[PDB]
């Protein structure tokens, strides 16, 4: 349960250099 | 350049992509979702005021003037027979398939008469009056005017049919044409040298295989890309060019250059123009600079709900005369933006004011091309035709559901 | 063949990651760095149902 | 039964999509930090009123900058602003993506 | 399909046996065929 | 015992690491420019460029992945309008791409085969006239240059089954086209509607007309024969004004049509009893869908194997096939080439294993 | 790991290619969403059509100043404008200013400006220095108060010029062929994760889904505490090419390049015939049979795979009684004769593929038939010197009926004219 979706989610299209750190930068892909 | 080749070939499959999406969304939006592709490519829609719904056959006669827009095969000028599903539609009725409700099976979108053209047909304005006489635009300095009823059907392999009667006034290539429903004749065509011109037609002499143009109206310096007539007054019409001036010319006012109205209404190219007969004051034009504006015939001066919605250049706007509050825009972004007055100047929730503007009402998202004509049924009062350069013919009717009390 | 020539081809190694999408990894078997090369991905296009040649008759 | 036909979308403008998405969330971080609705942004004081402050940010004719008082400034140093009610002047310079005319090199009028 | 909309039938022409293929109904104009494969050997 | 010694220089590797099939060197490439080659695998083909000292490089790899696509063929080629060199590949879906690796952008693409493409030849005399010899049980001639069928060589008594590869003569007078049907038949390029044709393509438009192109279909073969190979014929080559085809009995017969005396080129079409003259035997080559290649000279001819080892034949010498001739081995080959190619001068060759991993040697000279 | 790894990719690949398809739906959606029947949850306004639009009228000085910290120097102006058609970039206009000789580290503002130009911006030379003057909404900026604008490299620490300016629970389960769900909760209330909409409740969501997002299938399920709804691409997904069928095989860099006018064959369509109007159902929530006329569609040539192209539609029967294959069989069957004449074989062959081109079947026409031998071939049998053989044949048919004496007679003497006349 990541809380907001797009934040888990929506990271997906900017894959790499720009998630602008955040659970993003962790493991939001995998789990 | 090789990124403009991949942008362009990126935008081409997002508008694709687009339609498809749009495809799904049209029992929930529309009533009716007819759309008939022509052989020769579609340029121009119209809809002749011709119906018959005999006992038996629910449905009503109706015809449309449809366009010829490939290279070169025998040109053509092609009218087909659509029907409407009428109040008894039967959707399923255990009989769905001709339908019991409307034509489903056989003459769906049967052509009628396809007399042979020399070059382009660019408008498919016919004589509201007489609507025997339907009236061509081609590349040539000469318009062309047919009869579907005495020219034979089933034509010959060649082109180039006479039509009995070629209006050849202008110099350069043609866009615009419009006729007078109030007066018999009088159709006022617009072309890209910058003029518009008139032909009084009407008592046109017999073996009129030439006729000159009675008015010409070079007035603007840019190329006018429309000219509408005043639905409700036939002695006043519209003009607009790429110079930004939704200008208004009156006839018989003994000037050809200087137009009655020189409002420019805009700042970038403006192409539209259009009126209401309902609305006898409510009016609209597309433009260039996305800025389509109602204004009204006693205060042009100051600006009503700017309908800033448009994306890019606009090339055709109408509004409907079955209602008073309703208005229409369609151009380059393939987007047939359906306006409304009722609700300028007026707020709501913040959700509504994100959909967009509460004046703009609805806009039709059935397009990959560009769109180069559309209209109005005369007696459905919903139903709307709209042509793009795809070659895709369209006969909708817009949802009665949201004018409701 | 020694009529004429041929317009010299340099064959240059194309750009480093023109588009930011994936670059090849040539892993040289013999002591030499790998070399990179963005993948220039063609398009596609549409394939056609299997058949064989038939003779016309009537 | 019969396949789809052909994916026509995705053949090849997917690793521009990716791209011009990289590039808009490291510029903007909108994604992140504009809660997917708004455009995100960091600001610098590059301008101040004698006595207000402008705080401007980086994207040009992406996210506009304001002036604002020097508390204000330094309290609410970042805006954010719905892509709704961002400007149609600038909206078309800001990323190529959204709306450009293919057919419009020819023919068209 | 299990409702085509053909069938066949085998008529002998001047000493000779010709296939000849009919319709099953009125078939409207560009449509998909069909026969029933029960009709030959190969069902 | 052959005047001939080739020395490794370097290697180099492929990102979809799959089995490489369609292998040429440019020898389209005059004095100057380096030496380049060609290599296919999966949807991905790539190019390379090996220098001297015992160096190797690359320059491209172009990927195709968007659909379930295999590369079979890189028939090497140029365009006399642009002087640049083109690479033709076609395979599993049957569609000819043909890529231009100095524009990095795809040129052409052909449909109309009933299954994959297997192999690819291109005509001496004229660059843009390409045999494919398609899976449809037949075999067809594109020209490029103005897109489009010329022939469709099968038809009652053509390629009864799929056709392999077929071959050209020295100067391309006679086709031969090894099958899946024991068939070694000649489809002569000889006759007068064949050169017609020609011409007409040659000054032909599908624009212009409306009706298509008039193909036309060779269902008769100049000259056939059903008894020389056992089994299916995959590779055929024009030994001089003899046969050089080849079959799965790991040899390639030097047989020549007709009795001992009569010309070939004034060989009736109802002769039946053709005389063999020799064949270079090796073993361990039993695989199918092989293809081999001589020099630009012919005096150097060669043949991969799936073991690894490679052989060079000396045909320069007098007399029939004879001698055992050299063998080539790496020592980091381990799959199996699917296509081998020497230089246009006797200097470098490079043999293409299962895995894209280009073996470049240089002669010592 | 390997096949995890593999699997884990070819979800995202799907997944990331409508993650992309909907965030560029999020950046421009097309349609209002309020117009769906269905999605009146959001939008809720009042509809009152009673405001007629009779009614339209009612109802709708800077004085700066010193030096750089850490010369002559120009103030220049950059202007933004609006992409028209003619050009697809924005025109620039510069009007730069004079020099002073300011002091090295020791104004009164124009009425240069005051709509086709978007915004006025001046831009400082001490040597580059880029301001934001006025924001791309109209906004107020760079207003009063004296500052040290920092100039960009190639108040701050930088060199500047100091100068007085003043006025003027929901739960998602992402599926492909139900292969493994996900676990994603909701931002807000009934919020569209892919594209940001915010339906007030479930009843503007629910179909949109659907019926906005195709290339995903939707099964609502309903939660306990709120809604759960599953996301899964659609396998059949007909997304395919929806305009002329003729783009889809042309060359790379023609096909669907949109260059020009192409010729189609006539389609009619129709998938909307008359929705219901009736109301919400919890079990729609819990057939089409589209109607096609005419060709839709692009059809191939016979002989091979080669697409055929809707001109030649003309007639293309590719049917023939007399193939060229089976002239060039006859010829070599009758030439392939162990016991027959030159001759003979000759008039056989000629007899023989007159039979096969003609296909007579007509018994009396076969006495016509022997006439037909004099209409074309009589040139050839005067050249070739074959009238015994021609005599021989036509006289061996009485021992199977069929013409008489007088056939024979007609013929022999037309083709006595041939020789003679070559006599």
């Amino acid at each position: 349960p990541p809380a907001t979706q797009i934040s888990d989610l929506s990271k997906r299209k900017p894959k790499t250099e720009d998630f602008l750190t955040f659970l993003c930068l962790r493991g939001s892909p995998a789990l | 350049d090789k990124e403009a080749a991949f942008d362009d070939a990126v935008e081409e499959r997002v508008i694709n992509e687009e339609y498809k999406i749009w495809k799904k969304n049209t029992p929930f939006l529309y009533d009716l979702v007819m759309t008939h592709a022509l052989e020769w490519p579609s340029l121009t829609a119209q809809w002749l005021p011709d119906v018959t719904r005999p006992e038996g056959k629910d449905f009503s006669i109706h015809r449309l003037v449809l366009g010829t827009h490939t290279s070169d095969e025998q040109n053509h000028l092609v009218i087909a027979s659509v029907q409407l599903p009428n109040d008894d539609a039967q959707f399923d009725a255990s009989h769905y398939d001709e339908f019991g409700g409307f034509g489903s099976v056989s003459g769906k979108i049967e052509i009628e008469i396809k007399i042979n053209h020399e070059g382009e047909v660019n408008r498919a304005r016919y004589m509201p009056q007489n609507p025997c006489i339907i009236a061509t635009k081609t590349p040539s300095s000469d318009v062309l005017v047919f009869d579907y009823t005495k020219h034979p059907s089933k034509p010959d392999p060649s082109g180039e049919c006479n039509p009995d009667l070629r209006l050849r006034g202008h110099q350069k290539e043609g866009y615009g044409l419009s006729w007078n429903p109030n007066l018999s004749g009088h159709l006022l065509s617009a072309s890209d040298d910058h003029t518009i011109c008139l032909w009084d037609i009407s008592a046109v002499p017999k073996e009129g295989k030439v006729v000159d143009a009675k008015t010409i109206f070079t007035g603007h310096t840019a190329v006018v890309e429309d000219v509408s007539w005043h639905l409700l007054h036939e002695s006043l019409f519209g003009s607009v060019a790429d110079d930004q001036k939704l200008m208004i010319w009156d006839t018989r006012s003994n000037n050809t250059s200087k137009p009655s109205h020189s409002v420019d209404a805009h700042t970038a190219e403006v192409n539209c123009l259009s009126f209401n007969p309902y609305s006898e004051f409510i009016l609209a034009t597309g433009s260039a600079d996305k800025t389509v504006a109602l204004w009204d015939l006693r205060n042009l001066k100051l600006k009503l709900h700017s309908f800033e919605s448009h994306k890019d250049e606009i090339f055709q706007v109408q509004w409907s005369p079955h209602n008073e509050t309703i208005l229409a825009s369609s151009g380059t972004d393939r987007r047939l933006n359906v306006w409304d007055l009722s609700k300028i100047g007026e707020e709501q929730s913040p959700e509504d004011a994100e959909d967009g503007p509460p004046e703009l009402l609805f806009i039709h998202g059935g397009h990959t091309a560009k769109i180069s004509d559309f209209s109005w049924n005369p007696n459905e009062p919903w139903v709307i035709c709209s042509v793009s350069e795809d070659n895709i013919m369209q006969v909708w009717q817009m949802a009665e559901n949201i004018y409701n009390d | 063949w020694k009529q004429r020539r041929i317009q010299p081809v340099h064959i240059l190694t194309s750009v480093s990651s023109l588009r930011g999408t994936r670059e090849c990894s040539v892993t040289s078997d013999l002591d030499f760095p790998t070399q990179v090369i963005p993948l220039k991905t063609l398009n596609a296009v549409a394939s056609v149902p299997i058949m064989y040649s038939w003779s016309p008759l009537q | 039964s019969l396949p789809r036909p052909h994916d026509f979308f995705d053949a090849q403008t997917l690793d521009a999509i990716r791209h011009r998405a990289i590039c808009f969330n490291l510029s903007a971080h909108i994604e992140s930090l504009g809660k997917g609705h708004s455009v995100v942004f960091h600001s610098t004081v590059i301008a101040k009123r004698k006595e207000k402050l402008l705080l401007h940010w980086m994207p040009e004719d992406i996210l506009p900058d304001v002036w604002v008082n020097e508390s204000e400034r330094h309290q609410l140093k970042t805006k954010v602003v719905h892509l709704s009610k961002l400007p149609k002047d600038t909206a078309l310079l800001l990323d190529p993506n959204i709306y450009r005319t293919m057919p419009q090199k020819r023919l068209k009028r | 399909s299990v409702n085509p909309n053909c069938y066949a039938k085998v008529m002998m022409v001047n000493g000779d046996h010709r296939i000849g293929i009919f319709a099953k109904r009125a078939i409207q104009t560009g449509e998909e065929l069909f026969f029933d494969y029960r009709y030959s050997q190969a069902d | 015992k052959c005047k001939y010694s080739f020395k490794c220089v370097n290697s180099l590797k492929e990102d979809h690491n799959q089995p490489l099939f369609g292998v040429q060197f440019n020898w389209h490439s005059k004095e100057g420019d380096p030496l380049v080659f060609a290599t296919v695998g999966s949807n991905r083909v790539t190019l390379y460029e090996c220098h001297s000292q015992g160096e190797i490089r690359l320059l491209q790899s172009y990927v195709d992945a968007d659909a379930d696509e295999n590369f079979y063929t890189c028939a090497w080629t140029y365009d006399s309008n642009t002087s640049h060199p083109l690479l033709a590949v076609a395979g599993s879906r049957g569609i000819i791409r043909i890529i231009n690796p100095i524009t990095m952008q795809c040129i052409k693409h052909y449909v109309g085969h009933g299954n994959a493409i297997n192999e690819l030849k291109f005509h001496p005399r004229d660059p843009n006239l390409l045999l494919s010899v398609s899976k449809d049980h037949a075999l067809r001639l594109w020209n490029i240059q103005t897109d489009t069928l010329v022939a469709i060589f099968g038809g009652v008594e053509g390629h009864r089954d799929e056709v392999l590869s077929a071959d050209y003569d020295l100067l391309g007078e006679k086709i031969m086209s090894c099958g899946m049907d024991h068939s070694l038949k000649l489809w002569r390029i000889n006759s007068k509607r064949m050169m017609n044709a020609i011409k007409e393509s040659y000054d032909y438009n599908p624009n212009k007309t409306n009706r298509p192109f008039i193909s036309q279909k060779i269902h008769f073969p100049d000259f056939s024969t059903r008894d020389i190979h056992r089994n299916y014929v995959d590779c055929v080559r024009w030994l001089g004004d003899l046969i050089l085809s080849k079959s799965c009995e790991n040899a390639i017969v030097c047989w020549k049509p007709g009795k001992m005396e009569d010309d070939i080129d004034k060989i009736k079409p109802s002769e039946s009893n053709v005389t063999i003259l020799g064949r270079f035997d090796y073993s361990q080559c039993d695989i199918w869908y092989m293809r081999f290649s001589m020099d630009f000279w012919q005096k150097m001819l060669a043949l991969g194997n799936q073991v690894g080892k490679l052989y060079v034949w000396d045909l320069e010498v007098e007399d029939p096939h004879k001698a055992k001739c050299t063998t080539l081995t790496h020592h980091k080959c381990g799959a199996a080439i699917r296509q081998t190619s020497f230089s246009r001068d006797s200097s470098i060759l490079i043999a293409v294993c299962d895995d894209a991993s280009i073996w470049r040697w240089d002669r010592l000279r | 790991q390997a096949d995890h790894e593999l699997f884990l990719q070819a979800f995202e690949k799907p997944t990331q290619i409508y993650r992309f398809l909907r965030t560029r739906n999020l950046i421009a959606p097309i349609f209002l969403h309020r117009t769906l029947t269905y999605m009146s949850h959001r939008n809720s306004r009042t509809n009152i059509k009673r405001k007629t639009f009779k009614v339209d009228d009612m109802l709708s000085h800077l004085q700066l100043t010193t030096g750089f910290f850490h010369v002559t120097l120009e103030v220049l102006l950059v202007k933004v404008c609006h992409k028209k058609r003619k050009d697809v970039s924005c025109p620039i206009r510069q009007v730069p200013t004079g020099k002073k000789q300011v002091p090295l580290n020791p104004a009164v503002s124009s009425n240069e400006f005051e709509h086709m130009v978007k915004s006025y911006s001046l831009l400082f030379r001490v040597f580059v220095a880029q301001m934001t003057v006025f924001d791309k909404n109209r906004r107020l900026q760079l207003l009063d108060g004296e500052y040290e604008v920092a100039m960009q490299e190639m108040f701050s620490q930088g060199p500047t010029l100091q100068f007085t300016l003043r006025w003027t629970r929901i739960f998602y389960q992402f599926l492909y062929n139900n292969n493994t769900r996900q676990q994603t909760e909701a931002r807000d209330d009934l919020h569209c994760p892919w594209c940001t909409l915010n339906c007030r409740k479930l009843y503007s969501l629910l179909k949109h889904l659907k019926l906005c997002h195709s290339r995903f299938i939707f099964n609502y399920v309903y939660h306990p505490k709120g809604a759960r709804i599953d996301v899964s691409i659609n396998e059949c997904y007909d997304g395919s090419y929806a305009g002329n069928p003729q783009d889809i095989h042309r060359q790379p860099g023609f096909a669907f390049s949109r260059n020009g006018p192409v010729k189609r064959t006539p389609i009619t369509h129709i998938l909307v015939c008359r929705p219901k109007r009736t109301k919400a159902s919890m079990s729609e929530f819990l057939q089409q049979r589209t109607y096609s006329s005419g060709h839709n569609r692009l059809y191939f040539h016979s002989d091979t795979c080669l697409p055929l192209r809707p001109q030649e539609m003309e007639v293309d029967s590719e049917d023939e009684k007399d193939p060229e294959w089976l002239r060039e069989k006859t010829i070599t069957q009758i030439e392939e004769f162990s016991d027959v004449n030159e001759g003979e074989k000759e008039v056989m062959k000629l007899w023989n593929l007159h039979v096969m081109k003609h296909g007579f079947i007509a018994d009396n026409q076969m006495n016509h038939a022997c006439m037909l031998f004099v209409e074309n071939y009589g040139q050839k049998i005067i050249k070739k010197n074959l009238c015994r053989n021609f005599m021989l044949h036509l006289v061996s048919m009485h021992d199977f009926n069929l013409i008489s004496i007088m056939s024979i007679d007609k013929a022999v003497t037309k083709l006595r004219e041939m020789q003679q006349k070559l006599e």
